[PDB]
């Protein structure tokens, strides 16, 4: 008796505890539908899969400097010295069934956690998501931005291989020397000596399955937190307004379709992790000071930090009787890009005069100089990302390295103002193409007057229509608009039987009008709902 | 001896088939994270737009 | 406008859903089935498709089961029978994982988006600014309590509590991180000039005066002999060899002795060296660095593989240009004149190392770097 | 009963305090404070104690800040001038640092039971049974949630979305346990009749039929000839040694091929075994066990260290009564008989390897233990 | 030397006395024998991040 016990589980639990005003909160609690609100999802979903795949390789993982002969099964590398942790990872990979496949998936949903990080930065800064009511959020999400990129260094750091040890011997090692007054002290406190102090790999797994993890979950459930009592903003439309949250409830949809989103997403990171191989260290022998590579390259969150590197015209300074290298140069740069990216959401209200409580996002193309600021901050990160990958693109595409790296150089400060410039037209542009819908209705066809041979579209208007036949123009509301009725009421009917065979006629009339009947139902109670708002 | 050893492991290297799918040419992070942005990334965009709604 | 004492036991669940919806200030608008007509076999044939996938889940995860402990796993050597089932192993685990859980995934987002009723339950929001009531109480409650406790009315207290947290923070964090704040310039390398700080000593540095530091190549063996001495004859016009500071004292890693000084010549990050053989033609077109004009022995010439910007070793020589490039960040340096930077984030020249030939003809060290090798520091240049 | 719309304006701080409470379900009654005599100098000396407790919680944080900084921290080899500055650092620095915290706790408490006014609210405690009209409301909408949903309708739907999880996790969790899961009767250890467990195979198995094993001393060597051939004459009647399995091909550790097999004989969990020398007075007291009896060398006796029961070594040996005592749990095995054991946890006496001379006298066993040496097993006695 | 006694006691001689699993959880936890090279990193996870977390 299923029904039984669940009853008198849940009598138990309100006997016990009084969870009963709170659960049904939780339940209620309307979420917006918007696709672009699961872009955070994703990343949380990454997340949960790098941890549940993390611990499986502690399992397995041994941290240490400390020098071995591999004397293990992979043949092209034995009686090679190499670090336990070097060792431990081909073992992973090849001695522990399905270690491969697990730290494939590892790493894979690594990427995508930064990626999904940055997809859903672009959406909240592009959306105007962080104003007044989130810019807390917007700031501990930079902070956890942060922590996921030098997480994932030190991740694809762990297992001391050719490739990940050049990495850190330049961008650690030499930019932490680097620093002017402490610098070279900072390098020391982190390795406990010298570049190869044999401390940097235990101190880095500490760092990395332990701290910046604790941090980040933490930091995960602020922010979790925050977007569950500051409501969900949404984006303006019919019955939304800056006091209500119109979408699902979390119970019976919202709860499900997130359950599933995980899935897949569990589902995409698993075929990828499966399909296509990411960071083959066997192939890549133990670090050694003298052996190199011609790629040498971070995953593609510090991709953008390299090409910085690669890109600045080394510029040294010689103060009396001192060095201030070109890695400080990039350092400041990273300084100065954290600090405008936590930052900006209180330079955003200082510039504009924004202090209202806002709750409806904004289209990007309705902010223009935002979306303009957000484009050309993302064509300087793809210009900095692509000069970082300036070694492989010049050997590929046969472009000179020389060519590559000064292509860059020039366009970190001309691309940046073309995209700047095209993206602020753009967004322009779309506002007035916006406009144009709603002043003429959507587009359609071309037909031949009669008396005459005069050519119109025969457009459809949004709205209540004139006497005459133009329209009567409707107001912008920030709402997305219909440029094709395609979308609207037209040609949406196709037989209702099957892709092969048809079904009774009955059957396809009572559902096609059951159909017609609910979406009508919506519409008019999302009209009654806005009517009765203000009227 | 040693450009044999040298040879062998070219050939070796050339010849051995890529462990755990599909080797994205040799270069790691480079070919890794292009293929994460396309193909994981459009597969989850793709899928959230087919889960949620436009508006 | 009444909680409902006894009506509740009537109320329908419909009523209840919305009476709850509207304590929690959420009226539920078009709460629709997505099959209101009864019967059709549209409803079956989507009943089907989603069943069939949350089967193809269900076959996938089997399958993943079955793989998993059935499948010929384990690395196998090269070109050996079995290899192609290994390099497809993991592929199969992969792709069985994520087909099972992607397709119950996809079940679970059809079965909302068919069956799972539709509704545009709508939430008042009701954000900023909680009502006078209750910020004048939290401010109330906030300042009786500091008031009431009598702070910032016992300066003796006020001061003293500041003094004894920020002393006990102070000597907390102090101690904290003094474990792991060491000095760069302590003097711990020996050195014929006595101890000295790391950053200046590398492996060529001379631990007593006069000592035979030999250029010794590094040859790939597997542990035994990985260094062996080096002639100028070995290399040939336009080749380079990474060779490293090898001492008789540090014989072949037979010993256990040996094998600990030998892989701490081989982990020393400013102790690999390129040597390089400029052509003899091309000797003409070699311009010289103040007191490295005389390092050259003949044309070989011995150049720090470290780069000057960040570390990364330079390796990528190029003869018939005569560039040494850097992987890293792509810098590069004229070998021919003192290996200055010509391009890239590097801006000072690579280190040279003085060379010539002992007794038997053997490559030595004709000295030290007269400059620190590795990337530049702030106590550089001076 | 009402919530006061503009009575807060001039609701004074007691009475928004009282309605806080009021609204939360709290009565504060009796909130006093403490000194309601203004000018009294009682007053004055509290407030002076609890600075004064401040200050030494400060004081004492600064003395932390300054010892960390400024001590003879540092280990002193022994009797060394700095020995005993060394030996009272660690405590200086807790000695400090938890006085100032201590005096900083003491100093709140204090300062709380002093001048915080006293309390003696009282909250309503509204446990148990939420209201009816939550209960049936989060009922309904539970229940309207999964009807709605039209599952336990779609009975293809509910077993197949079932059947789908559970396939999946099961794939999961084997695959997730698979990896740590290991065989341990797979022959791995190479020996005279082929490949055998672990577990059965230990250091005195003969790798080749013939082998000779020398009882090795192992002498305390700081890693060069660590094991070092025996001979009966060594020990002397009530005499125990501990020997470990050596070949000559395990020659000292010189080399780097060796120094990984000495390093395995050390490590061994099976490999130490202790060497007897019963008295000859009381050889006459010996019981032998079966199959055993001819494993003692004249007066020799070599049982496995390895305790019976839960495998620590059984080193301790009690000569004048022959009992080998294990310290991990007090069990003792007579070594006159077969070392069965006379007491403790044990059950099981200790393997005896047999033992004799080879060639110029050494000591070497004459086989390999006819039982399993460590602790018993499921799989054993068989 | 006092630790590592008491993980060979307890650990190693009491998850191997387990009848049907008892040597199967030993080695599943070790890695193989009772030194096997694995035992204290994986003890370190367990220790710092699992059971802690
Ligand atoms: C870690 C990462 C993983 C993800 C985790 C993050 C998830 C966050 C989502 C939040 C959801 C939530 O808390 O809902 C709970 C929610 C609590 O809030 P509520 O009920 O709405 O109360 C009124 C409002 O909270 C009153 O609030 P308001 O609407 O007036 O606005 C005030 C708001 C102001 O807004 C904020 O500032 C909120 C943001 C908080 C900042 C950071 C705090 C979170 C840090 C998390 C760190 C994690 C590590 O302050 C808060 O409410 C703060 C609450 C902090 C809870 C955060 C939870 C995490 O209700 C429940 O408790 C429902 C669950 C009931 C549980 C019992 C079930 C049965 C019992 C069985 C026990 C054993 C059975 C054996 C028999
Ligand atoms: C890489 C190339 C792979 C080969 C596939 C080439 C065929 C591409 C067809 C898409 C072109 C049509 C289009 O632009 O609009 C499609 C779609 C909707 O366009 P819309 O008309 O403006 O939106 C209104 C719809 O009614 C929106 O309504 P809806 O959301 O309900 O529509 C969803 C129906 C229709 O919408 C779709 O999603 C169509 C996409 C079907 C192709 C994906 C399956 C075949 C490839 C699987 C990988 C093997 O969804 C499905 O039936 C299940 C599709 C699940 C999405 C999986 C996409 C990611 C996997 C491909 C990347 C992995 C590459 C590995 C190699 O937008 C997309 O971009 C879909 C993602 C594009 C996937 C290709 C990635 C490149
Ligand atoms: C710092 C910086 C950006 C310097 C400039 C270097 C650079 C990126 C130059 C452009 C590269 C191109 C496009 C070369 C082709 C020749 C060329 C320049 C033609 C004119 C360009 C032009 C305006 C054309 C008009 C039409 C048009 C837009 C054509 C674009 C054609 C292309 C290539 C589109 C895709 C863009 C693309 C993928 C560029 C390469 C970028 C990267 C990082 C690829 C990474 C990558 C590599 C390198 C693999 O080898 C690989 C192997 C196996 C699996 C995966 C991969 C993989 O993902
Ligand atoms: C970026 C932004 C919104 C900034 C707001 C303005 C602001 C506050 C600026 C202050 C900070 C500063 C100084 C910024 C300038 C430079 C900068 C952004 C530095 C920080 C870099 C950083 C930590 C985060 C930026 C992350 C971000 C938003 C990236 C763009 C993400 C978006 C919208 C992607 C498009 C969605 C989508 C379908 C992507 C997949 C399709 C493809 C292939 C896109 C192109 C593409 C991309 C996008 C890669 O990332 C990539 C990485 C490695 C190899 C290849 C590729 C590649 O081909
Ligand atoms: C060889 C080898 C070892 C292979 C294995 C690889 C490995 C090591 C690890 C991965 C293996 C595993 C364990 C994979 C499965 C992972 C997993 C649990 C997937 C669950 C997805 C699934 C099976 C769905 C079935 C379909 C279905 C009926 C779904 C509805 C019921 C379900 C499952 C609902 C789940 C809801 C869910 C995702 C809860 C997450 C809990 C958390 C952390 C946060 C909740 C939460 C969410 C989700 C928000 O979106 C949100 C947005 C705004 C503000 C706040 C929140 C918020 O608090
Ligand atoms: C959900 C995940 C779905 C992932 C799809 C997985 C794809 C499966 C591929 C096939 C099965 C696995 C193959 C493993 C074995 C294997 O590795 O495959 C090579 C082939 O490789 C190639 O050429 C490329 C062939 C082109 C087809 C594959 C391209 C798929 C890309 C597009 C997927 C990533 C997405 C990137 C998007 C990019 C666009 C950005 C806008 C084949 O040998 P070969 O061809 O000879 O390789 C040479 C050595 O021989 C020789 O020494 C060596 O020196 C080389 O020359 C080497 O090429
Ligand atoms: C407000 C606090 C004011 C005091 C600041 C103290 C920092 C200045 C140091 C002053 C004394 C220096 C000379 C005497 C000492 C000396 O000679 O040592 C030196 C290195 O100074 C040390 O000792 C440890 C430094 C202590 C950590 C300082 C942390 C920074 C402070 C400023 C931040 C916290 C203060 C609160 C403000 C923030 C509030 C938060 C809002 C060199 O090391 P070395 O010769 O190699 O020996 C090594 C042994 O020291 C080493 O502990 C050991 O680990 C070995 O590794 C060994 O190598
Ligand atoms: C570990 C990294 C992150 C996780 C797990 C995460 C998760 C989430 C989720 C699930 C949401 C609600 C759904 C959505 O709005 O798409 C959200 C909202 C938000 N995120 Fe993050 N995000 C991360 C990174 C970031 C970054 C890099 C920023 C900058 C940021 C700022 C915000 C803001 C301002 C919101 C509020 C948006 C709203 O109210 O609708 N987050 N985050
Ligand atoms: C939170 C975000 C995280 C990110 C972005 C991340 C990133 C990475 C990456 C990219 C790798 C390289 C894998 C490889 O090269 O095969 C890695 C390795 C590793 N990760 Fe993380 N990780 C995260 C969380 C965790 C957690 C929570 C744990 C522990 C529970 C963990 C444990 C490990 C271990 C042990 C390794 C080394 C395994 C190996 O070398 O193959 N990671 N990490
Ligand atoms: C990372 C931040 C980088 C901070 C650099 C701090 C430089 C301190 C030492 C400068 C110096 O005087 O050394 C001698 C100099 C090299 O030679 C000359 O006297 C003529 C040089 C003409 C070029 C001047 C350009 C100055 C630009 C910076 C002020 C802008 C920094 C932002
Ligand atoms: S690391 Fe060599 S030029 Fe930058
Ligand atoms: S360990 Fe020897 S008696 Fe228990």
């Amino acid at each position: 008796d299923f029904a039984k016990l669940a009853a008198a589980q849940g009598d138990a639990i309100d006997s016990r505890y009084h969870p009963s005003a709170a659960v049904r909160r939780q339940l209620n609690k309307v979420f917006p539908t918007h696709w672009s609100f699961l872009l955070g999802e994703i990343a949380l979903y990454s997340f949960i899969i790098l941890l549940l795949t993390g611990v499986w390789l502690t399992l397995f993982f041994d941290p240490s400097m400390a020098h071995v002969t591999y004397d293990g099964v992979y043949q092209p590398l034995r009686g090679v010295q190499m670090s336990r942790a070097y060792e431990t990872a081909l073992d992973i990979s090849f001695e522990v069934r399905g270690g491969l496949f697990v730290r494939q998936v590892h790493h894979w949903a690594a990427l995508m956690f930064a990626a999904s990080i940055m997809v859903h930065l672009a959406r909240i800064f592009f959306t105007g998501a962080f104003r007044r009511p989130r810019e807390a959020n917007w700031v501990i999400g930079s902070l956890l931005l942060i922590l996921a990129m030098f997480e994932g260094f030190f991740g694809y750091s762990l297992p001391d291989d050719l490739l990940s040890g050049t990495g850190i011997r330049a961008a650690l090692s030499g930019i932490t020397m680097g620093i002017p007054v402490i610098g070279t002290w900072m390098h020391w406190a982190l390795f406990g000596g010298d570049f190869p102090g044999e401390i940097l790999i235990p101190r880095l797994y500490a760092l990395h399955i332990l701290l910046i993890p604790g941090i980040i979950l933490a930091l995960i459930g602020a922010h979790l937190a925050l977007v569950w009592f500051q409501k969900h903003t949404q984006f303006p439309g019919p019955g939304r307004t800056e006091t209500n949250v119109v979408g699902v409830r979390v119970m019976p949809v919202f709860a499900v379709k997130s359950g599933a989103f995980f899935a897949m997403i569990t589902g995409v990171l698993g075929l990828m992790g499966g399909l296509l191989t990411i960071n083959p260290i066997w192939n890549l022998g133990p670090y050694k000071p003298s052996q190199v590579s011609a790629g040498s390259q971070p995953d593609f969150y510090m991709m953008w930090t390299d090409g910085l590197i690669r890109l600045w015209p080394a510029w040294e300074f010689y103060p009396f009787g001192h060095t201030i290298p070109q890695g400080v140069w990039v350092a400041v740069g990273m300084g100065l890009v954290f600090a405008l990216l936590i930052a900006y959401p209180f330079i955003e209200k200082k510039v504009t005069g924004d202090d209202a409580h806002h709750n409806l996002l904004q289209r990007p193309r309705d902010v223009p100089v935002r979306t303009a600021i957000g484009s050309m901050a993302i064509a300087l990160y793809l210009l900095l990302t692509f000069a970082c990958m300036n070694d492989i693109i010049a050997l590929k595409f046969h472009i000179s390295l020389n060519a590559t790296t000064w292509i860059g150089r020039i366009g970190m400060v001309v691309l940046p103002a073309i995209v700047y410039f095209v993206a602020y037209r753009w967004a322009i542009s779309l506002q007035r193409s916006d406009r144009e819908v709603l002043e003429h209705g959507v587009e359609t066809g071309i037909i031949k007057r009669l008396p005459h041979g005069a050519y119109v579209e025969l457009h459809q208007p949004l709205g209540p229509v004139d006497e005459h036949g133009h329209p009567i123009p409707l107001e912008y509301a920030g709402a997305p608009l219909p440029k094709r009725m395609n979308k609207l009421g037209s040609g949406g009917a196709p037989g209702t039987g099957s892709f092969l065979f048809p079904d009774p006629a009955v059957e396809h009339e009572a559902l096609t009008e059951a159909a017609h009947a609910s979406e009508h139902k919506s519409l008019t109670a999302l009209k009654e709902h806005q009517d009765r708002i203000h009227g | 001896d040693e450009k044999r050893d040298i040879v062998a492991y070219v050939r070796e290297s050339a010849e051995t088939p890529s462990y755990g799918g599909y080797g994205l040419g040799g270069f790691g992070p480079a070919p890794e994270g292009m293929a994460m942005w396309i193909i994981g990334m459009v597969a989850a965009i793709g899928v959230a737009m087919w889960i949620g709604s436009r508006a | 406008g009444q909680p409902t004492d006894a009506e509740l036991a009537e109320m329908s669940r419909e009523e209840l859903v919305k009476l709850g919806g509207k304590i929690d200030g959420v009226e539920t608008i078009f709460k629709e089935p997505r099959w209101p007509v009864p019967g059709t076999k549209a409803e079956k044939r989507t009943e089907r498709l989603v069943a069939y996938w949350l089967m193809l889940g269900g076959l996938s995860g089997l399958a993943l089961l079955l793989v998993f402990l059935f499948w010929p796993w384990e690395y196998q050597p090269f070109g050996s029978e079995g290899e192609f089932l290994y390099s497809l192993a993991t592929p199969l685990y992969g792709l069985t994982f994520g087909l099972s859980i992607l397709s119950i995934g996809i079940g679970a987002v059809l079965f909302q988006k068919k069956f799972i009723p539709e509704e545009i339950s709508v939430q008042d929001r009701h954000d900023g600014r909680s009502p006078e009531v209750h910020r004048k109480t939290v401010a109330a409650n906030l300042t009786d309590a500091l008031e009431g406790s009598t702070l910032k009315r016992r300066k003796v207290i006020g001061l003293s509590l500041g003094i004894g947290l920020g002393a006990f923070g102070a000597g907390t964090l102090v101690a904290f991180i003094g474990g792991l704040i060491k000095n760069p310039w302590k003097p711990v390398v020996p050195t014929a000039e006595g101890k000295k700080a790391v950053l200046w000593t590398s492996g060529w540095t001379p631990r007593f005066k006069g000592e035979t530091i030999y250029l010794a190549r590094a040859t790939g063996r597997p542990g035994e002999s990985p260094f062996v001495k080096m002639r100028p004859e070995d290399i040939d016009a336009g080749g380079m060899e990474t060779v490293f500071p090898w001492r008789e004292s540090d014989g072949d890693g037979t010993t256990v002795e040996s094998e600990h000084k030998l892989t701490e010549i081989a982990m020393g990050v400013r102790n690999p060296v390129m040597l390089i053989r400029i052509k003899p033609a091309d000797m003409h077109r070699v311009i010289k660095r103040k007191g490295q004009e005389s390092f050259n022995f003949g044309e070989l010439f011995a150049y720090t593989k470290v780069c000057s910007h960040l570390g990364c070793p330079s390796s990528l020589y190029e003869q018939q240009t005569y560039r040494i490039l850097c992987p890293c960040h792509q810098s590069q340096f004229d070998a021919l004149e003192f290996a200055k930077p010509i391009f890239g984030p590097a801006a000072r020249a690579l280190a040279q190392l003085p060379i010539t030939i002992d007794e038997d003809g053997y490559l030595v060290a004709n000295g030290d770097f007269v400059e620190p090798v590795g990337p530049a520091f702030w106590e550089r240049k001076s």
